[PDB]
């Protein structure tokens, strides 16, 4: 090893992020886990001549009662060079969202034993805050590759096949696809035999590890073939109130932007006076002839839709009251490459944040596997709060961008 | 007894520009005189050293007369040389804040003011700090000099200077966790929570331990005990408060004189409970005229002669005990303002403070709570690691109905109710389902966009129907309009059908309060009605109620 040319984009400087408050909890930990590091010579305490920075917090994942350190790379990420000299972008595995047991391995601990440019280290600076600034913050700079950089796993990409190698060769029938620090591995047998044939592959790790243990003990198990797709669906009823009919209106009134042979002007037909909302209207042969074909034209896929790998993914989410959440994952508006919704969340049934941040992890996850890349957020929330709280419910190991959305949409009730 | 060398810090200038190059002033005699005497006093401490005229760069030095003492002082003007250095981790950036200062026995300042000018700078940068004293009559060329040490003034001194601080005082502090240590510019502050034989002991121990570095401090009885002047606080051994304000009386106030006014009573409100400023700083909009002596408000006079009620006894903080748990209490004083104090045991606080609601088109008293929850708790984790506990003024049902009905995710953390008036409350709560028994009323609104001229009115279910002709309005004023009439002409329980996607979103962001007098009205017409649904359905779709009366509207 012993050879890593990297370098920053031409004409971008190096990250100057501001470290966010922590608690005291977390500080300790961060502490703890530094303090070993520096043992390990995974990381060096640094100087005052490095400006640079890069916000760091902690993590404890529901699968241990112990604390993981979570670097926020996304500055740094997009600061350095894409590394297409090694590859142009590995082909994403199509066959991943066609599998129904793909399960997630945390192999970040990997990427420690390769060590990291000497010229790029000043790059990866990092400070521990400390409580009311009553001392300076404990700053360290990384000496081998870092869990959450966009290179740690594209320079490691060459370590990595040759670990896998056996395995591959073993079944070819076993897609194997990563994301930073995340191996993603897919089978479809029974799942008391995937969790073992898991562990073979958890052990070609350990041997080459050792050449408490840190390896692998967790993984997160999907099955990506039993995923939501939520089509346009119209209510079926045997007596339709004036209300029902306005609301069905919309909707379709909504999905002609996205549905050309949507029409409304007979069910419209059906509104011809001044009636009481909750009054009983029958509906006439020929507005429920309309109904028939707008039910049908539903049926059938978006036309003209495709991805793009140059556009950005964005993903928008709907809070819809009781632990619901809708989402949608599109490039151009009415152009949807995904929908689902979230019916029940681990715990969080009074805390509204906790919700929405594990279902932002799970749409992330939702669109590594599809697409391998990480959408942008448009989140139901107030910048303010989201900001103050999000990083104490968080689990994953990278983070995606989001923005704010501050005016309530009227769409909220066609994907209900 | 030999002194342990302080290990450098590598610097270097911005990359692609050069070190300075300014020329020297021609100063008097007497001030050449004075630095040339400075100068060789520096050099025989080994602060600076002479440099031949190989070395071409230069930066300006001036001498300006010491108060009082006859005595010159020296002085560069290293600001060329800042813009060309290195950017660097600045670790002053924050300072405490008293309040989150743990109680301790007793406390000592140290006076380390010698050591600035005694940690030597990169070997391969004092090329760059030349400097040079002009000769008499200039008939000889200048004493060239650079720096060796940190030089007063450069950009990198007082972060170089907290650093190699820092790592000398991380042994003592590593083998002494019953003495607390806190380094500021050249003073350092150690208190400890033992008896004071064993403080002033423990106190030589640092001064030997400073001593291998060369860094000498006074050890005769320092001049600043408590209550210290740091930072514009006060901080006795006991309590801790800001430097008494004495806010003058003026009869015609500026420009220049309500920001002297605005700025200082922010500083006093972070102690002094119920502090408003707002009205004052209500006369701050528009260009920044230093020429301007802008009339006062009413309103800012009354708010005025409150603000001395509090400034008028001082009022004191305590310093925080970890072993009692946090609280912080918040008050609605109105119009936007909110004051909160945090405190862990009755009557005394630590802290208090207020904040002021985000300029907005329209809001509602539970958003401005929530907001200022977040900044109380992003607040307390800067200077207590912790998130406090919260006694809010709004019922626990309250804040239920608000948080699972509103369309965004919105949480506080852990909190109770404390029955403190005003109290925060949901002044109206539209249905979600039609009304039954309830008048339907359609209404809708148009204005011609070239004469502003439009209509509003509605049409229900019974045959009530109303247009009422208006002037000097939008599309968007007369679909308000539409609904005002609506509330205004209906019984207690009323449907209403709009296709107004602009009314919608304003209603469905629940405000109690527009800067809008169209909205407000609304916003009372709601409060006083029972139960209010409010359908939408889509323009131009002929839909009967809103197409009968979007032509009554439009004609
Ligand atoms: C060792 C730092 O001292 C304390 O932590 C402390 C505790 N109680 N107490 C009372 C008065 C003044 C200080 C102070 C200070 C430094 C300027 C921040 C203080």
């Amino acid at each position: 090893i012993e050879t890593v040319p990297v370098k920053l984009k031409p004409g971008m400087d190096g990250p100057k992020v501001k470290q966010w408050p922590l608690t005291e909890e977390k500080i300790k930990a961060l502490v703890e886990i530094c303090t070993e590091m520096e043992k390990e010579g995974k990381i060096s305490k640094i100087g005052p001549e490095n400006p640079y920075n890069t916000p760091v917090f902690a993590i404890k994942k529901k699968d241990s009662t112990k604390w993981r350190k979570l670097v926020d790379f996304r500055e740094l990420n997009k600061r350095t060079q894409d590394f297409w000299e090694v590859q142009l972008g590995i082909p994403h595995p199509a066959g991943l969202k066609k599998k129904k047991s793909v399960t997630v391995l945390d192999v970040g601990d990997a990427y420690f034993s390769v060590p990291l440019d000497e010229d790029f280290r000043k790059y990866t600076a990092f400070t521990i805050p400390s409580i009311n600034n009553e001392t300076p913050g404990i700053r360290y700079q990384y000496n081998v590759l870092p869990q959450g950089w966009k290179g740690s796993p594209a320079i490691f990409q060459s370590s990595m096949t040759k670990i896998l190698e056996p395995f591959k060769k073993q079944n070819p029938d076993i897609v194997i696809y990563q994301y930073m620090d995340d191996l993603y591995v897919g089978s479809d047998l029974e799942i008391g035999q995937h969790r073992t044939k898991i562990e073979e592959l958890r052990q070609h790790l350990l041997r080459w590890g050792l050449t408490e243990p840190p390896f692998l003990w967790m993984g997160y198990e999907l099955h990506p073939d039993k995923w939501t797709v939520q089509p346009i669906v119209l209510p079926e009823k045997d007596s339709w109130t004036v209300n029902d009919i306005q609301k069905l209106v919309g909707k379709l009134n909504w999905a002609s932007q996205i549905y050309p042979g949507i029409k409304v002007r007979q069910l419209s037909k059906l509104l011809r006076g001044t009636k009481a909302l909750t009054e009983v209207i029958p509906l006439t042969e020929e507005a429920e002839l309309e109904l028939a074909e707008n039910r049908e034209i539903l049926k059938e896929p978006v036309h003209g839709v495709y991805y793009d790998p140059s556009k950005d993914l964005i993903a928008e989410i709907q809070k819809q009251g009781q632990g619901q959440w809708t989402y949608q994952i599109y490039q151009e508006p009415f152009k949807n490459l995904k929908t689902g919704k979230y019916a029940r969340m681990r715990g969080a049934h009074t805390n509204d944040v906790k919700q929405l941040t594990e279902a932002v992890q799970k749409i992330t996850t939702e669109s590594i596997v599809i697409w391998g890349k990480t959408p942008k957020f448009k989140l139901p929330i107030q910048k303010e709060t989201w900001e103050t709280w999000w990083t104490e419910y968080w689990q994953a190991t990278w983070i995606p961008e989001w923005e704010f959305v501050n005016t309530p949409p009227l769409v909220k009730l066609w994907y209900q | 007894v030999p002194i342990s060398p302080i290990e450098t810090v590598p610097v270097k200038l911005k990359p692609g520009m050069d070190g300075p190059k300014v020329k020297q002033w021609p100063l008097t005699e007497e001030k050449i005189k004075a630095l040339v005497e400075i100068c060789t006093e520096m050099e025989k401490e080994g602060k600076i050293s002479k440099i031949g005229p190989e070395n071409p760069y230069n930066t300006p030095v001036f001498a300006i007369k010491k108060k009082d003492s006859t005595k010159w002082r020296k002085l560069v003007d290293f600001r060329e040389l800042n813009k060309r250095t290195q950017d660097f981790w600045e670790v002053q950036l924050g300072i405490p804040h008293p309040a989150g200062l743990k109680k301790k026995k007793s406390v000592t300042v140290l006076d380390v003011g010698d050591a600035y000018f005694s940690v030597p700078l990169d070997e391969d940068f004092r090329k760059y700090t030349a400097f040079t004293i002009p000769s008499i009559n200039n008939e000889t060329p200048g004493i060239r000099y650079q720096y060796n040490v940190l030089p007063q003034g450069w950009k990198g001194s007082p972060a170089i200077f907290q650093s190699s601080m820092t790592k000398i005082l991380e042994p003592f502090a590593a083998q002494n966790p019953d003495i607390v240590i806190y380094q500021y510019m050249d003073d350092l502050y150690v208190g400890s929570d033992l008896e004071i034989g064993q403080h002033r002991t423990k106190i030589e121990e640092l001064r030997q331990h400073l001593l291998r570095w060369g860094l000498t401090t006074p050890d005769k009885k320092h001049q600043k005990e408590p209550p210290f002047l740091w930072m514009g606080y006060e901080l006795h051994p006991d309590k801790w408060t800001v430097q008494p304000i004495v806010l003058p009386e003026k009869d015609s106030w500026t420009v220049n004189d309500i920001q002297k006014l605005v700025g200082k009573l922010n500083w006093a409100s972070q102690i002094y409970p119920g502090i408003k400023v707002r009205q004052l700083s209500k006369l701050l909009r528009g260009t920044k005229a230093l020429t301007e002596v802008i009339p006062l408000t009413e309103e800012a006079e009354l708010e005025l002669a409150e603000n001395r009620e509090i400034l008028k006894e001082p009022v004191h903080g305590v310093y925080y005990d970890p072993s009692k748990d946090l609280i912080a209490e918040i008050q609605k004083q109105g119009q936007g303002q909110w004051t909160y104090q945090i405190y862990q045991e009755p009557f005394k606080n630590l802290k208090t403070g207020k904040y002021a609601r985000m300029r907005g088109a329209h809001t509602n008293d539970v958003k401005q709570l929530t907001e200022a929850v977040q900044k109380i708790t992003t607040e307390s984790i800067v200077i207590w690691g912790k998130t406090p506990k919260f006694k809010l003024p709004i019922q626990k049902e309250t804040w239920e109905t608000w948080w699972t009905e509103y369309w965004q995710a919105t949480w506080i953390p852990e909190w109770e109710f404390v029955n403190t008036p005003p109290l925060v409350k949901l002044w109206y709560q539209l249905e979600k389902e039609p009304i039954v028994g309830a008048e339907t009323f359609y209404v809708d609104g148009a204005a011609n966009r070239e004469t502003k001229l439009g209509k509003a009115g509605y049409v229900t279910n019974k045959g009530r129907q109303k247009v009422v002709p208006l002037t000097n309005t939008t599309n968007q004023k007369t679909e308000l309009q539409a609904i005002y009439l609506a509330l205004q002409d209906s019984g207690l329980e009323v449907n209403i059908v709009t296709d107004s996607q602009y009314a919608l979103g304003i209603i469905q962001a629940q405000p109690d309060k527009s800067e809008s007098e169209l909205v407000n009205q609304i916003i009372e017409q709601l409060i006083k009605k029972e139960k209010v649904y409010l359908a939408w359905v889509p323009a131009h779709k002929g839909i009967g109620g809103n197409e009968q009366v979007d032509k009554l509207v439009s004609a």
